[PDB]
């Protein structure tokens, strides 16, 4: 893995510094590190694929050294390079492919591939470069085990699950109480509802509840806490638990009385905010707890006062909500994120050569169920083939 | 090319030209060693006696200009671990060599063309077998012959 | 432009390698390429700008070569490496300036401003550097027709489009069918009504359909695919076709029935999702076709009864909604995105300095109107006005 | 500030570049420069912490050199530095966390702490290296007054502002007239309501008109510019201006006419945009003014007529709105935005270790109250804890 | 590829130039190369094969030097050289045809084979000669993004569409008006038709308009335009555009008034014709616009007065018609005509050997779907696909 | 005229048969013509265009001849060609498109343009090559 990582390094570097009429001090460090690549990996054969319908392909390197001395580098330097470039970028290409598809449930952190099997040997040892690449950094600080932090950008840590919570309910569905929430991506939309609008509940007051607990404990959170979730705020008809019904829902909305935002770790509170919104940070946590109420207004204009009667018929429900959406965040393990693109080139190579379900990752690489039930195999899977995603990303573009 | 030099195994093939190039990169370097690992006779009747010819590089004295293409290159190459007198020496005994460009490009030629007008003369065929005795050749009468 | 690339990449290692104090050894491979930087520009002489009010400034090259003498560089170097440094980081400025702000229908990826054309030239070839930025990679990919991919990060690949189709409709605009859009950046809304919720159609289902061209093939795209679009899920009033009558649309929100979401690429269904929500991908794609019904629910409670009657005055209009959301793609042409500032680079250059409207851009720079008639000499013009834009990007900040 | 910096950039290269089986002269630069760190950092101690619950702890550095003798870097000498490099992250760490939890309202850009205040000599000078992330560029930049830029991706500029204004109002609150705001991170959505739908304004038309005032000039701005502001677009209940009683919002979107979006400098109007949505741009601005206006349709359905009578009962209230949300912008002070989490790890140092509230900053971090009130020695303070965080984030994940 | 076609240039100069009796003078620079080509291919071997009914073929190369010693070529020479010739075109046949039948989504301008990837190599490069055929000059100059051009005699722009449009319509079909057209590979026929003959119609004159958009942008086209479009001039059954019912034509033609050929590049008038007939150019566009319309003849003779009552029943239609066929156009992007035999090659090949369908072309390599949607993959593998059938056609005649 | 055909015939086999790692005795016949050719051509100053919209260009010629020194031809050779073959391939179709917008009553078989009465002299005759088209 380092050794691949070190391959791709030097080919994106010589593609990069390697060019036409560029000084040759400019260059001197990494054509010497190029040889030594090309000194070792001559006499060795390999084999890539075989899984799905990703083809069988033989590797065989007989390269000639860059050992020519120039001062500029001129055109006929740049293209011997570019063939022994492009050469070993195929290569490369065929075996993170050939990594990326294959897994295990019983130790997911060793290579799978046989051409990565081989390329975990000590005569291939001396290729490696420099590690400085985020994953690659992070591979190899837990296989120290050390602390490591993947820094995302609204970070994919919540499973999609739109439902809701009837505390008060009957047949009728005339006079319910409940919450209901989106917890998609990043974000957390809830809103309880009260269709009496606390007219007999204790001080005017219903205490509504929202657990969410996490799989992998967050840490640095920068969290955008708004009021007034705005899905739950249109009437909509929504089937009932059973499936049986439908009932229907006409909110107006009251202001958010008393947010407590809390964010346990271990049960414990860590960070706490009472009725703060805008910008919040959260420090280490792995539960959120969001306890807001809703309290009847006790002076209403005549406007207002119509929508809530003392009797039973209420065609304005009252409703109040919460957004929480979590911005940046740096996790331990790794997830799925809006700024990477390296779960999209893993389910890309997985869908492309029609690749049969094995026994760890999802059907269809469903990130809801991969999230739902993030178990520590599927975690060390999901690390592995995501270092050798971000590997191809670095020379497949 | 700072290259660690070659254990040739004898039982190969292959000559340490042949090896030489698939090992080195350089195409100036890379065009001699591939002439002179495929420079050999072409059996061909000419009025029904075979003959051994020259390709006709070698014919009108062309390949001399790829050889000192590839010697003055060979000049300007900074060795890597090689003492700096005897480097020095090399070099220019290299220059030598490379500064005798058309000397030998005509020289290559009158040798070929010796031997076009004396092949003319052959009647019997001309057979390539490895004889028993050979012929013993001084290089430095080679190096007498070049300067 | 891989020497103005070169250039840059010189001057921002010189402003932050060439400071106070550090040892020779970490700038010993960066002095040799400026110097050699120096002796390659001196003697020429340069003229930039001249149209619009961008100032014709003429540039002449006469610098001494620093030094390569000192273990630990002092301040004396430090202050000459500053001057040196400020004289080319303002030609290549405004050689920047003067290339952003020209275009030509012809061959557009050609360098137009009279510098960049001198700098085209093999005496300008020994300034070359390593080029490792995203853009001037694709740009050398580009010069010799290979793969390329430009990672965004929600890209800018709809145009402005918010807009409707009436399926049923009359001038009395009391029953009306069909679906209702918003394409902005990278998001689709849609919503599909029906004014009678399915009451004679076949079934109790109306299908409902939209299918949205794109104008480049994006490719490895993470998209948040989400039922019940919020922006069409309120009361509203809305003109007509002609412009002539506006018509109210008071909405009560069903769930989705249905949603087949397609991927087609050259009319072939690469990928296809059924009734799956939360984050999805799609691998390669260029027409986005969403595929959803309203099923009147067979089951309603009497809150819900009352709102759909069989009869004609419906004061409630079922509404179904989709939301789905580009959250990052690779795409192989140039795009606009909510990360970079390039664009923004490119239109502050050409309003800062009151620039004529000229035969390839749209007035303006309208973005919507550049991406609705994307033609390729208007692609090539892009890219090449976008890298030149990366480039002073590097420099100016 | 620039030795601390120097430390964790060799640092991060010599976890990096000092790998097993590495060629020598890929890291030969490098290990002069720790050599230097190394004979520069030997005899000195220094003591860090000691404010808060951060304990006080000592440093001794009596290192020997690293060896400068191999070819490939075997693993005694990967052993060796992975000792001296986690005692040296071990001491930046703390010096990190030393310096991000102090601040002086005096000279805030100076540093505060004992070590970093005895780094900052000529002797410590040597350890120098380069400079090449955007924190210590902009950091070296504004040490000379030349202009910098950081680029942000939503950024912060917002305080959390969710208010309203009535133009028109009395205690029975059945017909109103004015704006209502939310200023939120990035996003300003804004609403102008009236309950009459301006059915006795001159020629039918009401406008409305909303300005925002940043408080620091942002530069190069790519803004997503829609209609139909979705947070006031459904029915709520509202506190009165003194709190004492409650009003109800009914609202029915109408489109927003004429809709005029200027960006001032100064007082001067630098972009103006007229009835223009999608992806706009603003070069220079510090002050956001939307003039939009609501006008009555004077033709409308059957279905539209009863909404809005002559008379006085209005069920239904004409609002209309508009969304203004800055993707990404460069600003020369120092924010907090969706991209970094700089500012969360400055808010996780200073509640980790129960720090008590200093002269500048505000109780608790609140970022609301720090761009509330911005001023230029909390932006001093901000940018110098800004960029240690930024150095600790390089060493510490 | 390069290699491939000088491989083929060689064999067809050696089967051309290398006879019996010819001196020597004449041969005496191709026997050099195919000496260099026979030295260059020995001790190699190749795998040709192995999709669909293609054979699996192994080739290995071990033959002696021709002789260079001959004044007239005898016929020892000749059968020696036509045995080593056979062989090698045996080669290079089973060579294209196991390149023409392979295709790639990701990059289809690469050598998909195994033995062109294998000839790809720099080993391989002194096989090179000239590069003087149309097809291998253009590959060499959009190897190098420069403009190329490829001359068609009458292309196949036009997908096959023959259809129609009613702009007035009834269930009774009795009186309708609207166009029809056939667009047929370089023949665009146009037609339209009015039941009533303008005689409602302001200053009885009924505007036709027909755009038809291309696929690649044309270049320097001889286009020969003629009025009254031959096949849609006599009475036919036709049926409707749901398919339910037939309605019946039975046309008499007018003459075309004022007929206005527009040809549009990016929606620019770049050419224009007003009541010009016979042979036209056309020098850059991709649109073609074609204007005309039916004048209803002021002065009638008795025996035209009775086709055209005011009353309803039309028993003769008024009709009118354009022609125009591109005869020759220079396009940047290959295609279809009726002077190569390229497309009928591949299909020829992918036909005879019953070859799956892949990815990109359509079943059955059907051209009407292949420009209907001609995406530039699918345009790089039919370029890649149409070189190597050049190269073959060269060879296998 | 038969000068511009030489030029042009240069030029295309100069692209088609100039080309990286091709033998020399391949080329060794046109490298002599294309030598020949920038010999004349040096030292001489043209000027195309000026009806219409077609714009006035200035074109000198000052280029060193090709080596004769390879056996194959490697990438510096070929770079130096493409160089010095896009110069003359812009001259070459700057002056075809200055005398295909020309006439004249009087003796429409003569040149029009100053370029091509410029090469219509002895001096130039030496470009000449095959005329094959
Ligand atoms: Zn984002």
């Amino acid at each position: 893995m380092d050794v691949l990582y070190s391959l791709s390094k030097t080919l994106k570097d010589a593609r990069d510094k390697i060019v036409e009429g560029t000084l040759y001090s400019n260059v001197s460090d990494l054509i010497q590190q190029f040889n030594q690549m090309i000194i070792t990996m001559n006499g060795n054969e390999f084999q890539t694929g075989g899984i799905g319908n990703l083809p069988i392909r033989n590797w065989n390197f007989n390269f000639g050294l860059l050992g020519t001395t120039l001062l500029n580098l001129d055109a006929n330097y740049v293209e011997t390079a570019r063939n022994t470039i492009d050469y070993f970028v195929d290569f490369v290409d065929n075996v993170c492919m050939d990594e990326m598809v294959r897994e295990s449930q019983r130790n997911g952190i060793a290579p799978q591939s046989d051409s990565l099997r081989k390329l975990s040997a000590i005569k291939f040892k001396r290729i490696n470069f420099d590690n400085s690449s985020e994953y690659i950094e992070n591979w190899n600080l837990q296989n120290r085990r050390q602390r490591t932090g993947f820094t995302f950008h609204k970070p994919n840590i919540f499973p999609y699950s739109a439902s809701f919570t009837l505390n008060r309910s009957q047949p009728a569905h005339d006079n319910l109480m409940g919450t209901m929430w989106l917890n998609a991506g990043s974000e957390i939309q809830v809103a309880g509802f009260d269709y009496s609008c606390a007219i007999n509940a204790p001080a005017n007051i219903q205490q509504f509840e929202h657990i969410v607990p996490l799989r992998r404990v967050l840490t640095t959170a920068t969290i955008t806490l708004l009021p007034d979730a705005e899905r739950f705020s249109f009437p909509r008809v929504i089937n009932s638990a059973d499936g049986a019904t439908t009932w229907f829902f006409n909110p107006v909305i009251l202001r958010p009385n008393n947010v407590e935002v809390e964010f346990l770790l271990n049960g414990q509170i860590i960070n706490t905010y009472q009725a703060r919104f805008g910008t919040i940070v959260a420090r280490n946590f792995d539960t959120i707890r969001l306890s807001f109420q809703l309290m009847r207004p006790p002076n209403m204009t005549p406007a207002v006062a119509v929508l809530f009667p003392n009797a039973q018929p209420f065609e304005h429900h009252a409703t109040v909500g919460l957004t929480l959406r979590i911005e940046s965040a740096v996790c331990e393990s790794v997830l799925a994120d809006a700024s990477e693109t390296l779960l999209a080139n893993v389910t890309s190579v997985r869908q492309e050569y029609a690749i049969p379900v094995g026994p760890v990752f999802p059907p269809g690489m469903n990130w809801t169920d991969l999230i739902t039930n993030y178990s520590p195999s599927r975690e060390d899977n999901l690390q592995r083939v995501f270092t050798v995603a971000s590997i191809r990303s670095m020379l497949i573009k | 090319f700072g290259m660690q030099r070659m254990h040739y195994r004898n039982g190969d093939p292959q000559t340490p030209f042949q090896i030489a190039e698939q090992q080195i990169q350089n195409f100036q370097v890379a065009n001699w060693l591939h002439f002179v690992n495929y420079n050999q006779f072409r059996q061909v009747v000419i009025d029904g006696v075979l003959n051994q010819v020259l390709n006709d590089n070698i014919r009108n004295g062309h390949v001399v200009n790829q050889l000192m293409e590839a010697l003055m290159q060979l000049s300007r190459q900074q060795f890597p671990t090689m003492p700096v007198d005897y480097k020095r020496s090399i070099q220019r005994g290299i220059l030598l060599l490379s500064n005798r460009l058309g000397q030998l490009v005509d020289l290559t030629r009158l040798l070929s063309y010796n031997y076009e007008t004396l092949m003319a003369c052959i009647t019997m065929n001309m057979q390539h077998v490895q004889t028993l005795t050979t012929e013993k050749l001084q290089l430095t009468s080679v190096t007498s012959l070049c300067m």
